[PDB]
């Protein structure tokens, strides 16, 4: 419709504010990794499990380079 | 003969409901309609005369997310007019494609008013140019009034849009809108929206109920117009011959609204006509010059006063030409109305063709070229997407008001075997 | 009454004629309706009404029925007399204006095809025989003995002076 | 969609590869997410954010410091997130010290 095109405004600007707070604390996450990770996170998720995961990723890259 | 008033949108029914409470002020009514003891008049010209003794008049009832309209709804106007025939916004393409759905039964409804009345001379649109509520669903259901019925006139009284405004998509809206108002109407009465308002804060000290004292200014206005044919005269007791010599080709049928007093909250024609013909009162504000002029007086007129004053708005040349052609300011006597306010008893209003509607056209047509250029005001709107993939509806109404505005300085040279 | 007719004439054509061919009859048709309006307008608003509020005024102050009797005589035979009805020519220019108006609306009535060049050639033929007798009626009524009023109403900017 | 198949999006996004070209890491990503789906530690939006503010002060980015207050503010502003507290976990636990 046009209201339901409002609400996927309001999730980009979700996902910007989101990379805002990425660039700050300085994590890897880009903004197409990180629309990955607020879907995770809708269905309820460890965010202790996630970032071992995302820190063997970023040590797998390199490494199977 | 009968008119047969139709009025849609938010600004549209505050309009129509201020231009209905105004007649039933003016005529031997009641707000349920009924019948006094003092009323050479007419009550069938936007009025039928209706089975319970109350004249009611003949409106189509349009609502496009209601607000005022239900304070219209309990209202004691509401037992003046309701055929019941009310039927379900900021945007034109949103209100053009709404209107497009459901066209069968409001046509149904236009068709259940045009079997009403026995005689029909013209539909009168209430219309707000750009208003988001009237527009689109306005441009299409004039449509498919001049397509559905090619014989009888369409009316659209119209507002220029600025209001010194936020809405970036308004003048695309009004584009639109406006070559709809090109290609599918007879005649359309413009009015601008700054020139009212200036006139407002002139004549008061309002800033915040600009509206509503806008609603009675065109109110009055209408009410003005129809005079003559709600009373009869000798000419003008029909829509045509009023709207034949203002407009002297197809092209050329928008009309200046002009009124002599701004006040109705001793004086004859001569001071009134001289009046007039400023353009500072005129309530819509290189060689600018007029088509055609004509005005309708109402009041207890000397009939010698009109003759010398026409002498002396002659030799003063106080009034633009014409070059291909005459086409004046022609003088017309219309009755004082009974139970009207006893201000300014020698009242006059004209309405004129005039070219320098054409500066307020390309003024607008520059901000839509900015906006255009620019490419950041489309706002993407999904309806404006869906609509028209292309966007050519855009340029076909740009060349159609660039074609208007040759045509219009074309008028403006002695040669009008020269065209545009 | 005649003249009322050719009004209705007149405004048929141009609402028919807008379809949602020519320019020609534009302008043909723009000085004709603004002729016949602007008679009516003289014909009323300077001899009828001034004349019959007068004639009210001898209806208070008047003691006898045979000041009544000629106050309503004269009455009747200015309102003829200064017209084109008991002149003794009668003007006869205006019958043939009138008949070129309706021979004209009578062709531009039918403009639906389904040649243009055919009804623009007898459109143009009239606007001659119609432009001449404009000129010829404002000319044979200015030597004729109130001329500038109705003269300045039919035409105001002077585009035809003669 | 589910979880499974989008943490192989996730394993798609942070490596620059197709998923028929390494199954390794996947297998990585369902062993560690797996046989746990549910938060059992404390659970507070609020306490996060004044250790995001804490972190910033310790890092001297206290300018930044006041830009987290205006963008968990917009974060509150949409209001279409289901667990705001993850997600600030999750991105303070990747926090790099650059100075």
């Amino acid at each position: 419709a046009a209201a339901a095109a409002a609400n996927l405004n309001a999730v980009r600007e979700t996902m910007d504010v989101l990379l805002e707070i990425s660039r700050i604390l300085n994590t890897g996450l880009d903004m197409e990794t990180l629309s990955i990770c607020v879907r995770l996170c809708e269905q309820g998720i460890n965010p202790e499990a996630l970032s071992s995961v995302i820190k063997e990723l970023r040590k797998a890259t390199e490494a199977l380079k | 003969r009968e008119i047969i008033t139709l009025q849609l949108g938010q600004c549209g029914n505050q309009i129509g409901f201020e231009f209905w409470k105004q007649l039933c002020a003016e005529h031997g009514i009641s707000p349920e309609g009924i019948v006094e003891e003092f009323a050479t008049d007419r009550k069938d010209v936007f009025f039928y005369q209706a089975d319970d003794e109350h004249y009611i008049p003949r409106a189509v009832l349009l609502d496009l997310e209601p607000r005022v309209i239900h304070s219209i709804l309990n209202s004691p106007y509401a037992k003046l007019y309701n055929p019941e025939n009310i039927y379900l916004g900021n945007n034109w393409a949103s209100g053009f494609s709404q209107g497009e759905k459901i066209h069968e039964d409001i046509f149904d409804i236009i068709d259940r008013e045009a079997d009403g009345s026995d005689s029909l001379e013209g539909f009168v649109l209430c219309h707000s140019i750009a208003g988001g509520t009237g527009s689109g669903l306005g441009s299409y259901l004039l449509e498919r009034l001049n397509d559905r019925y090619p014989k009888k006139l369409v009316q659209t009284y119209s507002v220029f849009p600025n209001q010194d405004e936020d809405v970036v998509v308004q003048p695309y809206n009004s584009l639109l809108t406006l070559k709809r108002l090109t290609q599918n109407a007879d005649c359309v009465v413009v009015l601008d929206n700054t020139a009212l308002n200036r006139i407002a804060t002139d004549r008061l000290h309002i800033q915040n109920p600009s509206f509503s004292q806008i609603n009675q200014l065109v109110s009055t206005i209408m009410s003005a117009s129809t005079t003559t044919l709600r009373y009869p005269g000798y000419m003008n007791n029909d829509l045509i011959g009023l709207i034949a010599s203002l407009i002297p080709t197809p092209r050329l049928h928008f009309l200046m609204t002009g009124y002599t007093p701004l006040t109705t909250d001793k004086t004859t024609v001569l001071d009134v006509m001289r009046r007039l013909l400023q353009p500072k009162n005129v309530m819509v504000s290189t060689n600018h010059c007029y088509i055609a002029i004509l005005n309708i007086i109402q009041g207890e007129v000397d009939p010698t006063q009109v003759h010398k004053s026409l002498q002396r708005i002659r030799e003063r040349k106080l009034a633009n030409f014409i070059p291909w052609g005459p086409a004046s300011i022609q003088v017309a006597l219309s009755r004082k109305s009974p139970y009207l306010p006893s201000a300014h008893r020698v009242s006059g209003l004209m309405m004129a063709n005039h070219t320098s509607i054409s500066s307020l056209f390309e003024r607008t047509c520059r901000q839509y070229d900015k906006l255009r250029k620019r490419e950041a005001f489309l706002e993407q709107f999904r309806k404006e997407d869906m609509f028209k993939d292309n966007f050519d509806e855009m340029d076909t109404s740009r060349e159609i008001v660039q074609q208007l505005i040759d045509e219009y300085h074309a008028a403006t040279r002695p040669d009008y075997i020269s065209w545009g | 009454f005649y003249c009322k007719h050719v009004e209705r004439q007149l405004c048929s054509v141009w609402i028919s004629n807008k379809t949602a061919w020519f320019a020609g009859a534009f302008t043909l048709r723009q000085r004709m309706l603004n002729f016949v309006q602007n008679i009516q307008y003289y014909m009323m608003f300077e001899v009828m009404e001034p004349t019959w509020h007068i004639l009210e005024k001898n209806l208070k102050s008047a003691s006898n029925i045979d000041d009544v009797l000629g106050h309503h005589t004269g009455f009747l035979d200015t309102c003829l007399k200064d017209c084109m009805l008991t002149n003794p020519e009668l003007l006869k220019v205006f019958s043939k204006l009138m008949s070129v108006c309706v021979m004209f609306t009578n062709c531009m009535q039918k403009f639906t095809q389904s040649l243009v060049s055919g009804f623009e050639a007898t459109i143009n033929k009239f606007d001659k025989n119609f432009s001449a007798h404009l000129l010829d009626l404002l000319a044979r009524l200015s030597i004729y003995s109130g001329m500038a009023s109705v003269i300045s109403r039919l035409d105001f900017n002077g585009f035809y002076t003669e | 969609k589910s979880p499974n198949v989008l943490l192989q999006n996730l394993c798609c996004r942070i490596l620059g590869r197709s998923e028929a070209d390494v199954a390794q890491q996947f297998q990585y990503a369902v062993r560690v997410i797996g046989s746990n789906f549910a938060p059992t530690v404390e659970r507070d939006e609020f306490l996060v954010a004044e250790k995001i503010k804490k972190e910033l002060i310790r890092q001297r980015r206290e300018a930044d410091a006041a830009l987290f207050s205006e963008l968990h503010r917009k974060l509150h502003s949409q209001g279409v997130l289901k667990n705001k507290w993850s997600i600030l976990y999750l991105l303070l636990s990747l926090s790099e010290d650059p100075r």
